[PDB]
């Protein structure tokens, strides 16, 4: 496998989404960095097309300019019509503009002594009369090109809405992508889930498993979010920008690519250097969280040894190796990032200078100040994302092995393939052959247990701590396998039916009743979607107290948002009681080893024992071997294994572990 | 920004670095303004006739000398911003933990152990923040904005600037509302994932009651469900999440374009020269920063502010509860003598010790039994000093137990509580936490006392071990017995220290530690009722008052209170 193949993977689907932000994105770019070249189309044209030559020409003649009693028109405007010689000119000198109605040859330094203007070209080309173009007479030179600029400003208004109206379909379909992505992966993870053995469970903290589902998963969608926006949007705007560059001029263009080098390899830097001081960054303030922590709840002993000094010793140097580590982070973060983009911002600048310095003493006339200033804009608008670039890319790895988690989550082979409920009754009969059960391996916890319970309820197993009854809980319910002998309920191995099926029979109550967070009637029913209103089925189990006690247990009533808490224990186990009830299983297994008595409550337990009871097989593992005085049957386990088995009076007529345990 | 005034003491402790950074952040300003206007004299003299290979030569060396001169004050100046930011973190984190240890217990039971932990991990990163990054965004938004916007007015014109500037106050407006509502969906967003997290950890926390009732779909209903709420509001979010980006291009475009257009028109009329335009742009590529840092000096500032009222609230405002008082020159406990003393609670309304007088002489044994709830333990939180006074006078020899400075009283007690409570540390570290480090060869002595090396052998040596981070309720109980017992105190406490070892095992216990220490004081607490048996001394608390005081057997022949008579009621 790899993350970055699943990634991709998980994002094919979605594909279309993506492709469609993906196309808006590139329509918003185009349509963004056109608006620079309107510029360069806006000066270079326009301001600078008094610069180019003029002709005589009639006055009827559109956009002819009339200087003093001679009307001009540009070579550009000419076209076709007043094709001839005598040329004029307009020509900068200083701040000030000057006529030359007269054809020059090259141009140059040029300077103006008296009415004249001598251009130089290292050879001294040659002088020509010069008249002054005042401020009116050189507008009037301009106002022919009011209206294409009018034109320009506008075209750049509407690209600019245009752009913008898909920049925001493209950003809101891209977060749309990941969104989806992410909510299919961890509907993905959650039924993986459903599927895993109760093994992985129990040999791993459940907020782990919450971790890896939602937590690895909110990474997963970071990633997602730094991909798309960051790496593909500059990606793609730099291409373009790269693209408008070459359009405008090819050498600078190619000036402009040698920075993509200087991106890698400021990011190869960065993150070389940064990951490092995160990290130790990260591991030093949990360390000083963790100590906060256990000195906050300690502190009785924190004080009463006067440890007071020597913990904040330790505290000091840890916050010490903190703040140098975070002054390490800041020296980087001054090497590099917003420094180093001014700095590669003011190289920009002088290279531009370098170029068309020299452009200019070549006296070839490519000056084209509207190239320059197209390309400051392209290189300023280059430059904007450069430090959230080297951000995500320092930020990557966390969002790397979270990913690999969530996957080496999903991809476990071992798995329960199952889901096939029970279509008819169990009748209530189990049977048990020498099963041979091994958690682990080799360790045997239930050795040769073979044993047969039938309709008649109440079949105690109880024993010294450790001995296999828990085991034995988890082999009816097929959490665990015996991987020896065989288990027959109603004369079928449970082996050879469908996990769901088996346990749409049992049910169970536990010495920790879960109540999932909901109304008490979600309680009882588990939100099965099937369960009427027989919440009377708690009536049953003589709950009727307490539903007078609280408003409306019956669907209506949320006292279980607390987790039972504020409810007593005896009624978080009566509520449990009344599940079993109202799921009406056939063989019922009571696991109450709970050494606690929890006064008085066993007693309204001990009724709800005898409504359920009843039709059934009711394992009970229940403690005090008291409760179990009348069951049908009582079993011993000690190490593993079955060594006494008889009835309670039994048993108390041949001594034995059931006898010791009696008296005590 | 009331952060910064009540953050005076560190500007004023701290006061030159300040003024360093903020003269280099004015002076690296002014150098930073030079070079666009560099550029554009360049683009001018170039239309001019008057330009050679001299001019090019002396711009390219003012922008490398402008370069590195704003390179070097930059570093500079933040590493001291930055650096002060860092300072004040620690300053903090040291002065919270500080704070901290010399807390009584009332005062973590008014203040939650995750709230401290929100405070010192979050509040201090605010007030951190404000200090430097908020300092920097305010002296840029303030100066750095002014700077620029009369460098345009005067070096370019007040027709552009005002102009092509207007798109900027509206797009920095934009941005704060976008930032505010993006905050709030942002915090529903976060509601619906953390009620995600709660039902899938209900859903593997109770795995087997799902599985056991077929209830493995319902399941993955519920789940989708609430992804699928989920979904919803980080989508609520992006919408409000992608109108950043198209409003900055517009408003930032929409100048651009003011500047280009009118300022071709300027040129047009005379009134400005291509050079200066192109300046004047570069100009506002550099006035977009300061618009956003705007928004985030407003935010960071207000987070400081309560951050630090936060911090300064449980930092300052809560005084100790107890605290040494003109020391008393008693070198040694004499006997202690409870006279009506009393103690309820700050959480109680009821006495919970009512005119309760016992005395104890020097090597004498105590022993307190009684009900659960009966002020077993709160007798000796009477003489740790972790409450108020009470009523009544505990008096070591004469003098009030108020007189002695509490380290010389915690320096004669050895104190065992019945939580069991040890550190993330080795059990050699622990042990040694009596002492505190100061010799190791009594560590077997103290192992031995307290019948741990039996214990203590079937681990791995691992510098025997570590606990907390890293096992039993008996053993946790004898490394506590033997960390108490390594302070060689002249009052041990016990208080049902030997409730998970077995009768054997804390009968021998207590022999032990009575017979090592012969002549020092020791008090007994536990509901067994056969480890006081050998005490010179028993008194049985019921609620407030004693009821049976005296010997064993004057306590058999007045009254069966548990006894052997009820050792074996249960068996
Ligand atoms: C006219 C018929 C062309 C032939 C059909 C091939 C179509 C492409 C032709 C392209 C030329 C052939 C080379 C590429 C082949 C596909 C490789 C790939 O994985 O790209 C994927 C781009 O994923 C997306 O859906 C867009 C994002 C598409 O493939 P897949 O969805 O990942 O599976
Ligand atoms: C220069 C001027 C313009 C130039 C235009 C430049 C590009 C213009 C692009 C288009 C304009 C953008 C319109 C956005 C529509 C809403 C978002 C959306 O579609 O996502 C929906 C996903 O549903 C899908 O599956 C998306 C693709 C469905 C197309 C039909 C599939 C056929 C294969 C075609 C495969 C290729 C897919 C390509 C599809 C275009 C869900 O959204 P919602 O929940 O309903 O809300
Ligand atoms: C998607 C592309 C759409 C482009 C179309 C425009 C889209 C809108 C952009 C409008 C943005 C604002 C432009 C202002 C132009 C300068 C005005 C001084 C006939 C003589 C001129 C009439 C007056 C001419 C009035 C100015 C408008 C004439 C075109
Ligand atoms: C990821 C990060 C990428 C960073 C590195 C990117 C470097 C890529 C950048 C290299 C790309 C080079 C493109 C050169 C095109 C112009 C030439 O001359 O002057 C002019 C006259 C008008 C010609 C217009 C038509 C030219 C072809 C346009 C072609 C239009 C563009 C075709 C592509 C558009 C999809
Ligand atoms: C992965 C791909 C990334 C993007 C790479 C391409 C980057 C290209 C860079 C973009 C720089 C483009 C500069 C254009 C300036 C035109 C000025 C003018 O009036 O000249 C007279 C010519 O008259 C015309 O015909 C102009 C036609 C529009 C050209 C621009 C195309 C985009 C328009 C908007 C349409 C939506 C955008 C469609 C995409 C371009
Ligand atoms: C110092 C070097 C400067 C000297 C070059 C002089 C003229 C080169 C001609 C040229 O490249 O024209 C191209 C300019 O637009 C492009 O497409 C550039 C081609 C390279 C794309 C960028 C990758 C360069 C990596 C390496 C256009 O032509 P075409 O698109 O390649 O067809
Ligand atoms: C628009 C402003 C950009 C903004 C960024 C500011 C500055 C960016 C950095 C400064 C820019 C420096 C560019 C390096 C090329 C040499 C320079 C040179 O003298 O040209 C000559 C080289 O003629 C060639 O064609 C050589 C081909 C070299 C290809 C490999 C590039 C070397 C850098 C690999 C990449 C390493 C990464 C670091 C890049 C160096 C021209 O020869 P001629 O005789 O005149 O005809
Ligand atoms: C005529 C003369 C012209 C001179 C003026 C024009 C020059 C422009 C002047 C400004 C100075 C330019 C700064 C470049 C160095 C950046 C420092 C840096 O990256 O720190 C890294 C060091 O390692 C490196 O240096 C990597 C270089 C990345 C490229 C980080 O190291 P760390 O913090 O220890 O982790
Ligand atoms: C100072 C401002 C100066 C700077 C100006 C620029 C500031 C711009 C910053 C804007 C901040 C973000 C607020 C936008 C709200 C939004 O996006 O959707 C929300 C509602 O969606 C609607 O707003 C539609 C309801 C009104 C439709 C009729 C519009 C005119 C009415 C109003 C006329 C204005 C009345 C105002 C006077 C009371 C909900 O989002 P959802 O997820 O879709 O559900
Ligand atoms: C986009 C470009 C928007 C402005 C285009 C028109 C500016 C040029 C212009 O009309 O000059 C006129 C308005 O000159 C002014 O001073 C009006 C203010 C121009 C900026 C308006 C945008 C502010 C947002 C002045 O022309 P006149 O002949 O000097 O009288
Ligand atoms: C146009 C030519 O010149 C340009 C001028 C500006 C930009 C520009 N592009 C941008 C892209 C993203 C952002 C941006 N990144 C952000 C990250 C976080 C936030 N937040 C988080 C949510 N809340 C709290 C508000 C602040 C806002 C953010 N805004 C800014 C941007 N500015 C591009 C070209
Ligand atoms: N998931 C498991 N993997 C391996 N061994 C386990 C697992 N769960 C329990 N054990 C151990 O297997 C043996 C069987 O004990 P079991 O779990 O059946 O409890 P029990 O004897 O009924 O306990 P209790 O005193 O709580 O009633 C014990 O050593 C128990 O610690
Ligand atoms: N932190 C507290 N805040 C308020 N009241 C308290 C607190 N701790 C104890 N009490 C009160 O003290 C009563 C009993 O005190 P304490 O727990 O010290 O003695 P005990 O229960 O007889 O013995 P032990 O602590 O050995 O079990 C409790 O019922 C409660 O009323
Ligand atoms: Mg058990």
């Amino acid at each position: 496998m790899k993350i970055g193949k699943t990634l991709w993977r998980y994002a094919l689907l979605y594909r279309k989404l993506l492709i469609t932000a993906v196309l808006l994105l590139t329509v918003a770019v185009g349509a963004e960095l056109t608006g620079p070249f309107i510029g360069k189309k806006m000066i270079d044209d326009h301001i600078l097309g008094i610069e180019k030559t003029w002709y005589e020409a009639a006055e009827k003649d559109k956009n002819a300019v009339q200087f003093h009693g001679v009307s001009y028109v540009r070579e550009d405007r000419l076209q076709e019509p007043v094709s001839k010689a005598k040329e004029a000119h307009i020509y900068q000198v200083g701040m000030a503009f000057y006529f030359v109605d007269q054809a020059v040859s090259f141009d140059g330094n040029r300077t103006v002594s008296d009415g004249k203007l001598t251009i130089t070209n290292g050879d001294k080309s040659r002088a020509y009369a010069a008249e002054k173009l005042t401020k009116q007479e050189l507008f009037q030179f301009y106002q022919p090109e009011i209206k294409g600029m009018v034109l320009l400003i506008a075209l750049y208004g509407g690209l600019l809405v245009f752009s913008v109206f898909f920049q925001y379909g493209q950003h809101y379909l891209l977060q749309m992508s990941a969104n989806r992505i992410i909510q299919k992966m961890r509907q993905d993870v959650f039924s993986h889930i459903q599927k895993m053995p109760i093994r992985y469970f129990d040999n791993l903290p459940a907020g782990k498993v919450v971790a890896r589902i939602t937590n690895d998963t909110e990474a997963i969608r970071d990633l997602y979010v730094t991909v798309l926006s960051t790496f593909v949007t500059s990606g793609i705007y730099m291409f373009g920008i790269f693209t408008a560059l070459f359009l405008l001029d090819v050498k600078l263009a190619f000036v402009a690519l040698a920075i993509v080098p200087i991106i890698w390899l400021w990011s190869v830097i960065y993150r070389r250097y940064a990951s490092y001081y995160n990290q130790k960054i990260r591991s030093i303030n949990s360390d000083i969280n963790a100590k906060m922590n256990e000195s906050i709840q300690g502190m009785t002993i924190i004080q009463a040894f006067r440890h007071q000094k020597e913990t904040m010793r330790e505290f000091e140097e840890l916050n010490e190796s903190h703040f140098y580590f975070q002054n390490r982070m800041l020296n980087l973060n001054s090497l590099m990032s917003h420094n180093l983009v001014n700095v590669i911002r003011n190289l920009a600048f002088v290279a531009l200078i370098w170029h068309f310095g020299g452009a200019s003493l070549n006296a070839a006339g490519i000056v084209s100040i509207g190239v320059l200033y197209a390309f400051v804009d392209y290189l300023n608008r280059l430059f904007q994302p450069i430090t959230g670039i080297v951000n995500q890319f320092s930020k990557l790895e966390l969002a790397r092995v979270s990913a690999g988690r969530v996957f080496e989550l999903l991809e476990e082979k071992n798995t329960e393939e199952a889901g096939e409920p029970a279509k008819e009754r169990a009748l209530g009969r189990v049977e048990f052959r020498d099963v041979s059960f091994a958690y682990q391996e080799g360790e045997e916890v239930l050795k040769h247990i073979s044993f047969t319970a039938q309709k008649g309820e109440t079949v105690a197993l109880v024993g010294h701590t450790g001995s296999g009854k828990s085991s034995i809980l988890n082999l009816l319910f097929r959490f665990y396998d015996a991987q020896k002998g065989d288990v027959l309920i109603d004369g079928k191995s449970i082996y050879n039916m469908s996990r769901q099926e088996l346990r749409s029979h049992m049910g169970i109550v536990l010495q920790d009743p879960y109540l999932f967070s909901g109304t008490i009637g979600s309680n009882v029913s588990l939100d099965d979607e099937r369960m009427t209103e027989e919440e009377i089925k708690n009536a049953l189990r003589q709950v009727g107290a307490e539903p007078l006690l609280k408003k409306l247990p019956k669907g209506i009533n949320e006292p279980v948002i607390e987790k039972g808490s504020t409810l007593s224990s005896g009624e978080r186990q009566l509520i449990s009681f009344a599940r079993a009830l109202a799921f009406d299983p056939a063989i019922l297994i009571l696991d109450q080893a709970t050494a606690h008595i929890d006064t008085e409550t066993e007693a309204v337990i001990q009724k709800a024992l005898d409504v359920v009871k009843q039709g059934r097989t009711t394992f009970v593992i229940a403690h005090r071997l008291s409760t179990i005085r009348n069951a049908d049957q009582i079993l011993v386990l000690d190490k593993g294994e079955i060594v006494e088995r008889g009835n309670h009076e039994e048993l108390m007529a041949l001594e034995g572990q059931y006898y010791q345990m009696y008296e005590l | 920004f009331s952060v910064l005034k009540k953050l005076g003491w560190f500007f004023k402790a701290y006061w030159l670095r300040y003024t360093i950074a903020i003269v280099l952040l004015l002076a690296v300003n002014v150098i930073e303004m030079f070079p666009p206007k560099l550029l554009g004299n360049a683009i001018d003299d170039m239309k001019a006739g008057a330009f050679t290979a001299e001019g090019l030569l002396f711009y390219i060396g003012i922008f490398f000398v402008l370069t590195a001169a704003v390179y070097i004050m930059s570093y500079f100046w933040m590493h001291q911003l930055f650096g002060g930011a860092n300072l004040m973190e620690k300053i903090l984190r040291t002065k919270l933990m500080g704070h901290l240890l010399t807390m009584s217990p009332p005062f973590y039971e008014k203040n939650r152990t995750g709230d401290l932990m929100a405070r010192g991990t979050n509040d201090l990163q605010a007030v951190s923040l404000t200090t430097g990054f908020g300092i920097l965004t305010l002296v840029d938004s303030t100066m750095f904005m002014m700077t620029i916007f009369l460098t345009m007015g005067f070096l370019i014109s007040w027709k552009l600037t005002f102009a092509a500037i207007i798109p900027l106050p509206v797009m920095a407006i934009a941005i704060s509302l976008y930032g505010s509502k993006i905050h709030e969906r942002f915090t529903e967003a976060q509601n619906a994932f953390g009620a995600l997290n709660d039902r899938v950890l209900e859903s593997v926390s109770g795995v087997r009651v799902i599985r056991a009732y077929v209830q493995e779909t319902n399941d993955v209903r519920r789940f989708n469900e609430m992804t699928a709420d989920v979904y919803q509001k980080n989508m609520k979010v992006a919408f409000i999440d992608s109108l950043f980006e198209p409003t900055v291009k517009l408003l930032v475009g929409a100048s651009y374009l003011i500047g280009l257009g009118y300022g071709a028109f300027l040129v047009f009329r005379n009134e400005l020269t291509l050079g200066e335009l192109v300046s004047f742009n570069v100009y506002l590529g550099m006035m977009i920063w300061p618009m956003f840092a705007i928004g985030e000096l407003i935010n960071v500032m207000q987070r400081g502010n309560a951050s630090l009222d936060r911090v300064n609230e449980t930092l300052s405002y809560e005084t100790d509860v107890t605290d040494p008082k003109q020391p008393a020159d008693l070198k040694e406990p004499g006997d202690i003598v409870f006279s009506h003393v009393s103690f309820t609670y700050p959480s109680s309304t009821s006495d919970n010790l009512q005119d309760i007088s016992f005395t104890v002489r020097k090597g004498q044994t105590v022993g307190i039994a009684g009900k659960t709830g009966s002020g077993k333990t709160t007798i000796i939180k009477q003489l740790l000093r972790q409450y108020p006074p009470g009523e009544g006078s505990i008096t070591f020899s004469g003098v009030p137990i108020q007189q002695i400075p509490l380290d010389r009283l915690r320096g004669w007690i050895g104190y065992v509580p019945q939580d069991h409570l040890l550190f993330s540390r080795t059990v050699k570290e622990n042990i040694l936490y009596g002492k505190q480090d100061a010799t190791d060869k009594e560590v077997q002595q103290a192992i031995a006392e307290a019948h741990f090396e039996k214990d203590l052998h079937m681990l791995p040596s691992g510098l025997e071990t570590m606990v907390g981070e890293k096992l039993s309720g008996g053993q946790k109980q004898r490394i506590s017995i033997a960390r108490a017992l390594m302070a060689n105190p002249e009052i041990l406490i016990l208080d049902q220290s030997l409730s998970a070892v077995d009768a054997k095992t804390e009968a021998a216990i207590i022999k032990n530690i009575r017979e090592n220490r012969k002549g020092k004081t020791t008090f007994i607490l536990t509901h067994r009722l056969s480890a006081v048996e050998h005490a010179d001394l028993i008194l049985v608390m019921d609620g407030g008052v004693i009821a049976e005081r005296g010997t064993h057997q004057e306590l058999l022949a007045n009254n069966g209170w548990y006894r052997e008579q009820y050792e074996r009621q249960q068996l």
